[PDB]
């Protein structure tokens, strides 16, 4: 666990304000300055605020920092979609004689329109079946918000065994993609009339069905 | 001044890894180099630091003599060595330079180095064609692709028709299976009218296993 406490999530409206808090103790925030970093996994963290409230050159005046007692806060005004990222506070800790980071806060900017997932389901290839395996591939794309649940069916019966699903990943167009794989034996594949992949997003379901080729 | 880190590492549990960080267009001067990691779905975690000119080091208590940080002033390169690797050590490792006038803030960061710790062994993928199927009948569109199955470690690259086909290509992030192996799929959205005449070949490269595979994707028959 992180020695500085931050809320795991925060959300704000485009053009408005959001505040991200950081709570510490007398040995860290109570005695030392606080720095803030913005991070998008896949790129290095970027310094936003140093020495409690100083902006490095290139950081817009929309970002401000403050410190009071054993707590610090980052305020973001005129929220832009580009501000969606993880925000971390950090301070030197005198008792540990080292740096401490907060657990980070994931900031969501509430502007974005909802988008239903596009679903493609592929049956096993004849080549894979000849190799004594059978993989059904369910590809899910262009959905927003970035969360889906996947349900597989053998004819009409639910199937939980042999299912591997990815976490959603942000696409170039800021919508999300995910995929789900169902591993079967050639016997199980050939024994049913069909298999289906059911994707549920914001309560609404999109289904695709595939069947063996005789 | 930029910080350039060494490439991705793939290690077995119990082994040791050494990551480098080279100052480019500058030196370490009297600044410190700090090491910070981020495990998947976790926050930033400080590991330790060094002030190269004074040879003083500081380490995070949670790493009890597992981390060693060193530097050589001659080539302006700092190193982090993490021993007795465990699955929990899989993470991106960053180096960063501190700035004393900015209350020791980390103003310059390296690009990061991915370290994967796994009991899996290198394996080239099995590539299977995904025969064209209807996508939109009204739009006259079809989806076809390739399944890149059971490989280790990441990454793989997929191209179509030796890079001549880019429009409508979507290569999905890989799934990491309970087996310890990865699988991904690459799908192309094409016109259904072209299927009887246009050739579709997926080219799969897996440099860690020195594997290069081509797979023709033809209409179902």
């Amino acid at each position: 666990q992180s020695v500085l406490t931050q809320p795991p999530s925060a959300s704000g409206t485009p053009g408005l304000r959001v505040t991200i808090s950081c709570s510490g103790s007398s040995s860290n925030i109570g005695s030392n300055t606080v720095n803030w970093y913005q991070h998008l996994p896949g790129t290095a963290p970027k310094l936003l605020i140093h020495s409690n409230n100083q902006r490095p050159s290139g950081v817009p005046d929309r970002f401000s920092g403050s410190k009071s007692g054993t707590s610090a806060s980052l305020a973001i005004s005129g929220l832009q979609s580009e501000d969606e990222a993880d925000y971390y506070c950090a301070a030197w800790d005198d008792s540990l004689n080292g740096w401490v980071f907060g657990g980070g806060t994931k900031l969501t900017v509430l502007g974005q329109p909802k988008a239903a997932p596009s679903v493609t389901l592929f049956p096993p290839s004849s080549e894979e079946l000849q190799a004594n395996k059978a993989t059904l591939v369910c590809l899910i794309s262009d959905f927003y918000p970035g969360a889906v649940t996947v349900a597989w069916k053998a004819d009409s019966s639910p199937v939980k065994a042999g299912v591997e699903t990815t976490t959603p990943s942000k696409q170039s167009n800021n919508k999300y993609a995910a995929s789900s794989y169902l591993s079967l034996t050639p016997e199980q594949w050939k024994s049913h009339r069909s298999y289906s992949c059911q994707v549920t997003h914001e309560g609404s379901t999109v289904e695709k069905t595939v069947a063996p080729t005789e | 001044v930029q910080l350039v880190q060494s490439g991705a590492e793939v290690k077995k549990p119990g082994s040791s890894v050494k990551v480098s960080c080279k100052a480019s267009g500058g030196t370490f001067s009297n600044y410190a180099i700090n090491w910070v990691r981020q495990a998947p779905g976790q926050g930033l975690e400080w590991m330790g630091g060094i002030i190269p000119i004074f040879a003083t080091t500081n380490y995070a208590q949670k790493f009890q003599g597992r981390v060693t940080i060193t530097a050589d002033e001659s080539t302006s390169t700092a190193y982090m060595e993490l021993s007795s690797l465990r699955s929990e050590d899989t993470a991106v490792y960053f180096c960063a330079r501190d700035k004393h006038s900015w209350s020791y803030a980390f103003d310059i960061w390296g690009q990061g180095t991915m370290v994967t710790v796994s009991s899996a062994s290198t394996k080239g993928p099995s590539v299977f064609p995904l025969a064209p199927s209807s996508k939109s009948t009204s739009g006259g569109t079809a989806a076809l692709g390739c399944l890149v199955k059971d490989y280790f470690p990441e990454p793989v690259t997929v191209s179509w028709n030796s890079g001549a086909l880019t429009s409508g290509v979507h290569t999905f992030p890989a799934v990491l299976q309970s087996s310890g192996l990865y699988s991904l799929s690459s799908v192309v959205t094409v016109p259904s009218s072209s299927l009887g005449t246009q050739t579709y070949i997926c080219n799969v490269n897996h440099k860690p296993s020195n594997t290069k595979v081509d797979k023709k994707v033809e209409p179902k028959s």
